RNA sequence: GUGAUUUC
RNA sequence: UCUAAGGGUCGGGUAGUGAGGGCCUUGGUCAGACGUAGACGGCCUUGGUGUCGCUUGCUACAAUUAACGAUCAACUU
RNA sequence: GCUUGUGACGGCCCGUGAAAAUCCACAGGAAGGAAUAGUUUUCAUGCCAGGUCGUACUGAUAACCGCAGCAGGUCUCCAAG
RNA sequence: AUAUGGAUUCUUCACGGUAACGUAACUGAAUGUGGAGACGUCGGCGCGAGCCCUGGGAGGAGUUAUCUUUUCUUCUUAAC
């Protein structure tokens, strides 16, 4: 299990040839004792490693979900 | 490893070979400490280790010279004919090629009495007090075996005797 | 108050059968066998632990890259750089003594 | 006041004398320790180095 | 007073420890960037391989390759020798401003490389082009 | 005596105590004479001699170890090598000792 | 000051082994557990590792010597006589 | 062969 | 039931000039996709929580009373 | 605080307290290797594969030994207020 | 077994740092050498882990003749 930060690296990795499945996980958390906010984890299943990208912005997460490849099979929660 | 001089060869017969002391180590069952001396093999490009009996004053990193024409300094080994009158040696070869037989225990040495004209002979006073004549080509290390004064301390304890004599071959406790 | 057991079949407190106690995601205590601690590699001359070299069990060095096992200098993974400095100085002065001594020997055998 | 400060000054000078005496005592003790080592053969010559 | 331009020293610390350099510019006072008595020097990273009579033309050409380097060095990290080497062929290229640019370092190293190769082919300073065995 | 001329130099002229300072002086070309303890390691002895030859500086080997050289110079610590930068009063530079 | 009037380092032996034996052990014990000067670096950093082996804490030099003291008088005289007669060989 | 050590 | 004793962490200033970091109360320009709403956000303040202040450069008793105060905790005599 | 691991030290020895497999590094440099083209699998990623035998249960006043289903013996780990 | 990316190379086999040394890499046969494997016992001192003790809060259970913002219990986090 590895955490990936760059969105460009995440997209190239999700286009990698060995990658077939990804997962979108929704968490409800608090920001600095603030309001309950949304966290989206994108977990791309590679041959060796599961790569996790953590996005704390719901709109950016939605737009990335749109940006995902079609052939990749996504499991929601 | 047994505590023996270097094997006799042309270098030690005529010139000198220089080795270096790497460690001074404790041998089980032996009072005297041992010195590991590394030499360069004259024929093959490889380092050869030797296990000498450390004399008093020998230290790690010291240069030890072995041969007929080596300096008369403590630690250096020399043929008995190359040393002057009255010198003191240790690990004295009885005869050429035996690699050391006399004065090997701690605090023991051999004094030189005088040389001989007719052939290469020298006479020596052994630690007991005997006067013996050996071939003048027999080698010896300059100085006195290290670890002297060991027998001066009482053991005081059967347990100390037990630990001393379990490493040796002497049967302890003694019967009959 | 939860008590644990060894997890391998060695039942003895040997040097290679040391355990730690760890709490798991199931909320229970459990034994976790710990491997032997690695030893820092030592300098070939002085015996001091040379720095910049990873500390691993001997077989594990076959897995890491070269950079983990060496420093960028002569004798990088073997000597400790003070020994290297002394080696360099000794070699240079040995060469210088050879030059001076050879000149002296030639002049002496000229004037002898 | 004047006699009390005289006593303070005499005490301070006596304190200095006592310190000098204790320094002398330490010097003599070091001397005796060195001689004891000499007798006991606990001194190493430098000719080896 | 003997650490001057043209002097040959032996680097005793750093990645180039054990190499022979020639001092191109000594700053005994130091500088703001290096607050210590130092020296801009040029040296050989990879010595030319020792060739013999048997070796062919291509073999000799490929065995007479030299990799130079340029560096600012603390005086305490030099073992100065008694030998001299003509630094005039690159006194202009090897300067304080050169080390502030990786490309200028590259061009200065080109200059020093060709100069040292010419000297080695001419046959000068075989000790300076000889490698120390330690 | 050698100790007496060293004492005169220590009380009158300029000196540096220690290997790093004496090497700095030799490099800068300030030293005249270097007194080296008989106990100094041989590698350091040879290096100091090479520096002094390059700097045209006289070398004298003191008879005694670091403790003896320190107490002769007049300090309470062990001293291995002393460099004489000025000997304006004492005549240690010219004497055979 | 002095916790023990006479017995000294031999206080670990209590009342055992006899007064004369304790006295004989005392001097050699004091020699053995002492800290000696180093001839090579000039520091009081030398301690025994084993009978006859003496190591300096600083400068890390190991030397061969006596069983309970760094040097023996016999070794000192042998060293001096070697020096003298090798000098006369030179002369 | 005697069995710590000291003293008488 | 009391009395006494035995500790830790943080605390230096305004008299004084002027800039720097962050949701900048209110007020000002550029300016963000989705399901009447529209945050966050890429830019600035002499203000604010003689012009308080969280920051360095510094003159001015820097403390020879920090010889004291705020805060935290254990069980021993 | 208890159990345990570990670090830097100190003490003790006329006692100074295994070996080998195995893995790594250094020195050296036989050589090989590029221009409308090479190298580097001690960087990352991707592909394939991992045989044989043990594995249940007790481990003792009911599972072993004393002719027993004997008030006996038999190595060791965890250890709450 | 092998390919792609990266790195490297027209100064062929990397640059940076005064230095200790750094990094994603950064060729290597004979031969020589070094390290790890690899090591006694005791004492106190420091640190970590599990356990022990304990405060707030969010739940569940017990007691309530009288009293107790109460007694018990859950609030966890593996290799890598
Ligand atoms: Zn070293
Ligand atoms: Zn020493």
């Amino acid at each position: 299990a590895r955490e990936i930060t760059d969105i460009k690296q995440f997209l190239e990795l999700t286009r990698r040839a060995d990658v077939k499945t990804a997962t979108v996980k929704i968490n409800k958390k608090l920001n600095k004792a603030g309001k309950p906010f949304r966290q989206t984890k994108f977990k791309v299943r590679g041959s060796s490693s599961l790569y996790t990208l953590v996005i704390n912005d719901a709109g950016k997460a939605k737009k990335l979900i749109q940006s995902l490849p079609p052939t990749l099979k996504v499991n929601r929660l | 490893g047994a505590a023996k001089l270097r094997t006799l060869d042309y270098a030690e017969r005529h010139g000198y070979i220089r080795g270096i002391v790497k460690q001074i180590v404790h041998d089980s069952g032996r009072g005297a400490p041992l010195a590991k001396v590394v030499f360069r093999d004259p024929y093959k490009y490889r380092l050869r280790e030797e296990i000498f009996i450390a004399n008093e004053g020998v230290h790690t990193g010291q240069f030890i010279y072995a041969g007929k024409k080596a300096s008369l300094n403590v630690g250096n080994v020399l043929p008995l004919g190359s040393v002057p009158e009255g010198t003191i040696v240790s690990n004295v070869e009885e005869k050429p090629g035996d690699r050391g037989a006399l004065a090997r225990a701690s605090g023991n040495y051999v004094i030189i009495i005088g040389h001989n004209p007719d052939e290469n002979k020298t006479r020596v006073r052994l630690p007991s007090g005997a006067k013996k004549v050996i071939s003048s080509d027999a080698r010896g290390v300059i100085g006195v075996i290290a670890g002297g004064g060991r027998v001066d301390k009482p053991l005081l304890k059967a347990g100390r005797a037990f630990h001393k004599y379990r490493l040796k071959r002497n049967s302890w406790p003694k019967t009959r | 108050a939860q008590r644990v057991t060894f997890r391998r079949r060695n039942p003895y407190n040997t040097r290679s059968n040391k355990i730690k106690v760890v709490k798991t995601p199931g909320g229970i205590l459990r034994a976790q066998h710990v491997k032997k601690l690695a030893t820092r590699p030592k300098c070939g001359d002085c015996g001091s632990a040379l720095q910049g070299i990873s500390t691993l069990r001997p077989r594990q060095y076959a897995t890491v890259s070269k950079t983990h096992k060496t420093v960028s200098r002569a004798y990088g993974g073997s000597r400790c750089a003070n020994c290297v400095k002394e080696r360099i100085i000794r070699a240079f002065l040995i060469e210088e003594q050879k030059i001076v001594k050879k000149v002296v020997k030639e002049q002496t055998e000229a004037a002898k | 006041e004047e006699e009390q400060i005289e006593k303070d000054l005499q005490g301070l000078q006596e304190k200095q004398r006592l310190n000098v005496k204790r320094e002398r005592r330490r010097k003599n003790e070091m001397k005796q320790k060195e001689l004891q080592r000499m007798q006991m053969n606990m001194i190493t010559p430098t000719d080896i180095g | 007073k003997f650490l001057k331009a043209g002097k040959v020293a032996v680097v005793v610390r750093g990645r180039y420890a054990g190499k022979k350099v020639v001092i191109v510019k000594p700053h005994d006072e130091g500088s703001k960037s290096h607050p210590f008595g130092h020296a801009l020097v040029a040296g050989i990273e990879r010595y030319p391989l020792k060739v013999t009579k048997k070796h062919g033309a291509k073999k000799v050409a490929k065995r007479t390759k030299i990799k130079p380097f340029i560096k600012v060095v603390n005086y305490n990290h030099l073992l100065p020798t008694r030998y001299t080497l003509d630094v005039e062929a690159f006194k202009s290229v090897v300067s304080t401003e050169t080390f502030e640019q990786p490309s200028q370092r590259e061009e200065a190293k080109k200059v020093v490389k060709k100069a040292f190769e010419e000297r080695h082919q001419a046959g000068k300073n075989q000790w300076f082009f000889s490698k120390l065995r330690f | 005596s050698i100790n007496q001329k060293l004492a005169l130099v220590i009380k009158s002229g300029k000196y540096t105590l220690g290997y790093k300072s004496t090497v700095k002086s030799l490099r800068q070309g300030k030293s005249k004479l270097i007194i080296i303890a008989a106990n100094t390691p041989v590698l350091r002895k040879s290096e100091l001699e090479y520096y002094a030859m390059l700097s045209k500086t006289k070398v004298y080997y003191f008879q005694g170890g670091n403790n003896e050289l320190g107490t002769a110079v007049g300090k309470l610590f062990r001293v291995g090598v002393v460099s004489i930068l000025e000997a304006g009063d004492s005549d240690i530079l010219t004497t055979l000792a | 000051a002095k916790r023990t009037k006479k017995v000294g380092i031999t206080g670990k032996y209590g009342v055992r082994y006899g007064s004369s034996l304790r006295r004989q052990v005392k001097k050699l014990e004091i020699q053995q557990h002492a800290r000696y000067d180093c001839s090579f670096c000039g520091k009081k950093t030398v301690k025994r590792g084993a009978a006859g082996i003496w190591t300096c804490s600083c400068c890390k030099k190991t030397v061969a010597g006596g069983a309970y003291t760094v040097s023996t008088a016999a070794a000192a005289t042998v060293r001096s006589t070697i020096r003298r007669l090798r000098e006369m060989v030179e002369a």
